[PDB]
C-alpha cells in the first residue's frame, strides 16, 4: 500500500504537462524515498529523469516498492481535473491494478475520486552515472525558453558554446544565421535572475532544438535552469522543484564524423 | 553531421 | 409593428452565443407578454427554451402576435458586431420580412442598422409540462462548467446522483473512472455560492457530456445554475437571465433496458 | 556602408508584422533621407507605401544608396526574436550581400545578433502623385479595425460613403444588410479619439474588406487612422509612425460599369 | 443502454 | 461591378 497527500498539488499538473508531450507511457518507481521515473522518448534522442523525495510530500507511506505502468496522456487528463489549489492524494493498494487520486478543492465542498487504470510495461532505461561536467550555465528558465523558441523561427538546430565569460547560442538556417550572447551576470542582485557559468574547459555541442522546446515545457517548475555540458556527453537540462527533488531532460547532441 | 542517440552514450539498465 | 429597447445589449449577445452552437434555425414568438422560443437541436436529445419578459426591456410594444424565423448564425454574427455596452434595439414591421437590429455604441459617435432576412420555418416544438422535480440542485454556475469539461475528459457519459447531503457526478472511460461530490453547502454566505438540493427522492440518471458542454455556454447569463431531475424525465439545466427571464436545456437520459 | 540604430525597437516589429502577411518579398531603399518601401500585394489590388525618415532613428548613416531585396516572412521571423523594449541596430557592408539585424535586450546580459541573407529582386513599383483628396477622415484606427472585422462578418464588400457630417460603412451578404455611421465628433476633447472629416465633394467607393483586414494590422502603430478618398481613384490609409515617417495602404476601389 | 429522445416524453405541438 | 487594379490609376515606375 502506497499513500502520498501533496499539499501543493499544482506541482504535480505542472509535472505532467512537463512529461505528457515527451514520453507516452511511463513506469513510476515508487519507494520509501519516494517516486522516481525514468523514460526515453520514442526516437531515443533524449531521456527524462524525475525525482519527487517522500521529504517533499506532507504525508508519505510506502510499505513495499512499486512500479506502476501510467500511460502520460491518461494522467494528464485526470490531473487537469484538478485545481492549482487542491490537495492531491495518490493512493494504491498492495497488488496496485490501478491507481487513485483524490482532488480536495479550495471551496471545501469538492472532493474527486479517479481511479487511472494502469498497465505492465516494459520499458528500457538506462544508467545514468553521476559525474562532474566540464561546463554549467544556471540561468533564468523563461529567458532559456524564449531563447529556444526564438531560435526554432532560424533553424532545426542550435550550437551552444559554454566559455568563461558567457555563453552563446547559434541558429542556421535557408533565411540566415543568428547567435544570443548571455554574458556572465556582472551584478548579480538576485540568483534567480543571474547567469553564472562554472567552467573546467570550455564546451561546444549542438543539439536539435524540438525536444529542447520539449523540455523547455518544464518552465512553471522552476525559476532557474541548468545546463549542463562535457564533450561528447549528451547536456542535462535541469529543473529544480523546490524542496521536493527535480526533472532532467538528458538530449543526445549532433556529432561530426 | 549526425544525431546521437542516449544510448551510444549509456547502457540499458 | 415590434419594437423593443434593451440598454444591456451584453445579455442579447450571450444568449445568441448560448444558442448558435446547439441550434442552427428557430422561430421566435413574439408577444406582448415578450420573446420566447422554443427548439430542439438537430438529433432531438435535447431542447432549448427562451424567455424574455416585456417588463425586463427599457421599452417593448407589441401590436399583433409576430413568428420570425431567425437563422441564429447569422444573427449571432450581427450581434458579434455589436458592443458590450451598446444600447439594442429591435424592430419589425407588420408584415416582417425582416428584422431590423439598431447598436447605438457608448462612444455616442456610432449607431450602427442592421437589417436580418427571416424566413418562414415549420419547426416542432413540444408541450413541456409545468412539473415538481423530485430533486433540485442549485449551484455556481462556473463550477457545473467545470466539471462538465473535465469529466469529459474522462468519458462521454456522466452520472448524476442527487441526494439528500450533496450530489455526485461519475465518468467512465478506456482510461478508468471518476467522482465528483458536492456536498450541500454548511456555511452558506453567499447564495450565489452554494450548494443547495431541495429533494423528495433521490435521483440518478445518465446524460451525454456534448449537449451539456453545449448548454454551460450560458454561464455567462447566470452566476447559479439550477439543474432539476425526476426518474425517466428529461433533466432540466436553467439559467435565469435576471429580471427579465430564463433560458432552460431540457437534456433526455440514457436509460437501460 | 548602412547603419542605424533605433531604441524603440518595437516600432520595426510592429512594421514587420504590418507588412508580412499583405506582401512576401519587398525591395528596401535606403539613401541619407532614410528608408523607403513600396510594394504590391500579388493581386496588384493594393500596394504598401512606407517611409522611416533618418531623423527618427537614434543614428543614422548611409554612404552609397542601397536596395535591399527582402522575404518579409524571414524578416519578421527574426523580429520576432526580439524585445519589445530592445535597442535594434541594422547594419549592411557596402556590397550588402546580408543585412545584420542587433538586438541588445534591456536585460543588459543579452545581445543578439542576426544574419538575414539579401535577395536581388525585380520589384513593379507605381508612381503615386501627390495630389489634395476629395473627402478625409481621421478616426481611432480601432474603432476602424473593429468595423473592418464587423463588416466582414455581414458581406465581402464595403461601400464607404464620406459625408459632411459624418462617414457611413456599408456590408450585405446572403444575410442581410449592415451600415455603421460615424457622426463627425461633436465635442472634440482628445484629438485622437476624434472622428473629423475634411470635405471638398462628398466620396463614396467600395472596397474589398480583405485587404483592409489586412491594412488594420498597422492598429498598433498609431491610434489615429486618415483615410483619404476621391472619385475613382484608390484609398489611401494612413498610419503615422510618431516623429518618424509613416505607413500608408492603397486599395483599387470596385467601380460598376 | 440507450440515449432516448426529447419526444420520448414530450408530444410534439 | 468589376475590382479595379493600382494599375488602372498609376503607371508603373
Amino acid at each position: 500500500m502506497f499513500e502520498a497527500r501533496l499539499v501543493q498539488g499544482s506541482i504535480l499538473k505542472k509535472v505532467l504537462e512537463a512529461l505528457k508531450d515527451l514520453i507516452n507511457e511511463a513506469c513510476w518507481d515508487i519507494s520509501s524515498s519516494g517516486v522516481n521515473l525514468q523514460s526515453m522518448d520514442s526516437s531515443h534522442v533524449s531521456l527524462v529523469q524525475l525525482t519527487l523525495r517522500s521529504e517533499g510530500f506532507d504525508t508519505y507511506r510506502c510499505d513495499r516498492n512499486l512500479a506502476m505502468g501510467v500511460n502520460l496522456t491518461s494522467m494528464s487528463k485526470i490531473l487537469k481535473c484538478a485545481g492549482n489549489e487542491d490537495i492531491i492524494t495518490l493512493r494504491a493498494e498492495d497488488n496496485a491494478d490501478t491507481l487513485a487520486l483524490v482532488f480536495e478543492a479550495p471551496n471545501q465542498e469538492k472532493v474527486s475520486d479517479y481511479e487511472m487504470k494502469l498497465m505492465d510495461l516494459d520499458v528500457e532505461q538506462l544508467g545514468i552515472p553521476e559525474q562532474e561536467y566540464s561546463c554549467v550555465v544556471k540561468m533564468p528558465s523563461g529567458e532559456f525558453a524564449r531563447i529556444c523558441r526564438d531560435l526554432s523561427h532560424i533553424g532545426d538546430a542550435v550550437v551552444i558554446s559554454c566559455a568563461k565569460d558567457g555563453v552563446k547560442f547559434s541558429a542556421s538556417g535557408e533565411l540566415g544565421n543568428g547567435n544570443i550572447k548571455l554574458s556572465q551576470t556582472s551584478n548579480v542582485d538576485k540568483e534567480e535572475e543571474a547567469v553564472t557559468i562554472e567552467m573546467n574547459e570550455p564546451v561546444q555541442l549542438t543539439f536539435a532544438l524540438r525536444y529542447l522546446n520539449f523540455f523547455t515545457k518544464a518552465t512553471p517548475l522552476s525559476s532557474t535552469v541548468t545546463l549542463s555540458m562535457s564533450a561528447d556527453v549528451p547536456l542535462v537540462v535541469e529543473y529544480k522543484i523546490a524542496d521536493m527533488g527535480h526533472l532532467k531532460y538528458y538530449l543526445a547532441p549532433k556529432i561530426e564524423d | 553531421r549526425r544525431q546521437t542517440s542516449m544510448t551510444d552514450y549509456y547502457h540499458s539498465k
